[PDB]
């Protein structure tokens, strides 16, 4: 059987099945100031002939979640067609979770996953834990590894040893790709004009 | 008017020539007795022939087109194309208009356009509308002294009206409705 691996964040929502759907599908919705305020979904941005001035509706602005509505709409729009073949109980999903995420929000996300989409199985694996498993499989002679995951909205220094992570020497840094993009925006704005917010 | 001048003896046949006939309207644009003005003036042709200035110096005493085809507005049958005389045409317009609004239509009949520069249009419209209209309703004709460009003046005012800003159509709504806007 096939499975659906899902990683999610502020910038990207990477879902993929056992063989294909390898891309940079975003997680946020786009509203065009010109296209009659139409609310686009993750991949529908390609339908926008003018992405200038797109207003971003973000389920995550940083490591943690906000406004479930957007995330559930994105998941529905993704599943509704070729991306996942909406069939629910035929296969299972494996979702990633941040290093230290809202316990309540994450258990409620699992609740929603079990109730509304009713995947026959899902688990609480960590985004860093999956990369740790990948690296361990790549190098079976290794017994301990540190992951520096500098995502577009994440910067995690996560240890892994003996197939277990310790919650003492685990670091996160707020200097992410989104902050870098915003700083470049502000710099260009300040050095070419007094205001620019694309 | 060119055919009238041909009957007279000039016999122009092209616009490059009858540009001066167009200009003749600058002085040969009076009418008093819509029914017999031209005849009564041909009978006593004096101090009414303005003698328009021809290029070749031919100042022949123009005295029949002075009253022929300023009246063609009130008498379309005088030209050959038939229609309600301009006065009765306006009258039929305000008649087909509403009954209550017809009082203000009588009281606020405006005259505008280059052709309305004829000094006699005001008085002749007064007379014809008073003959065609009831006695209770009067005719308060209003011909601006500069009716030549009254349309342009009013348009410029409407454009440069102070608090008229919000009613201008802009690229903002054009980029989402285009010509599908009110039109
Ligand atoms: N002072 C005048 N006396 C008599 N006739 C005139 C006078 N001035 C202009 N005309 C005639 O009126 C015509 C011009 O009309 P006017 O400028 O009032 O409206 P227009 O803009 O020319 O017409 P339209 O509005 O249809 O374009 C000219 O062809 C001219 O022969």
């Amino acid at each position: 059987m096939t499975t659906l691996v899902l990683d999610n964040g502020a910038y990207n929502a990477k879902i993929g099945y056992s063989h294909e759907n390898v891309s940079v599908i975003p997680n946020c919705q786009f509203r065009s100031k010109t296209a009659r305020l139409k609310t686009f979904t993750a991949n529908q941005i390609d339908e926008i002939k003018d992405p200038s001035g797109l207003f971003y509706i973000l389920p995550f602005q940083k490591g943690y979640l906000v406004n479930w509505d957007v995330q559930r709409q994105v998941w529905d729009y993704l599943f509704g067609k070729e991306m996942y073949q909406v069939d629910f109980l035929d296969t299972n999903i494996i979702i990633t979770e941040p290093y230290f995420n809202f316990t309540s929000i994450q258990e409620s996300m699992n609740e929603i996953l079990f109730e509304e989409y009713q995947f026959q199985a899902v688990l609480r694996v960590n985004a860093g834990a999956l990369s740790a498993h990948r690296y361990f499989r790549d190098n079976p002679s290794e017994l301990c590894c540190i992951i520096v995951d500098s995502g577009y909205s994440f910067t995690h220094i996560v240890p892994y040893c003996r197939s277990k992570k310790k919650k003492e020497a685990i670091i996160r840094i707020n200097v992410g790709g989104k902050l870098l993009t915003n700083h470049l925006k502000e710099i260009i704005s300040y050095r070419q004009l007094h205001v620019m917010d694309e | 008017l060119m055919k009238i001048l041909t009957e007279r003896g000039y016999s122009f046949t092209t616009t490059a020539e009858r540009e001066i006939v167009r200009d003749i309207k600058e002085k040969l644009c009076y009418v008093a007795l819509d029914f017999e003005q031209e005849m009564a003036t041909a009978a006593s042709s004096s101090s009414l022939e303005k003698s328009y200035e021809l290029p070749d110096g031919q100042v022949i005493t123009i005295g029949n087109e002075r009253f022929r085809c300023p009246e063609a507005l009130f008498q379309p049958s005088f030209l050959g194309m038939e229609s309600c005389g301009i006065h009765e045409t306006t009258f039929n317009s305000i008649m087909k208009c509403d009954v209550d609004i017809r009082k203000d239509l009588y009281a606020n009949t405006v005259l505008s356009g280059g052709t309305t520069m004829y000094p006699g249009i005001a008085d002749r419209m007064q007379k014809e509308i008073t003959a065609l209209a009831p006695s209770t309703m009067k005719i308060k004709i209003i011909a601006p002294p500069e009716r030549k460009y009254s349309v342009w003046i009013g348009g410029s005012i409407l454009a440069s009206l102070s608090t008229f800003q919000q009613m201008w159509i802009s690229k903002q709504e054009y980029d989402e409705s285009g010509p599908s806007i009110v039109h």
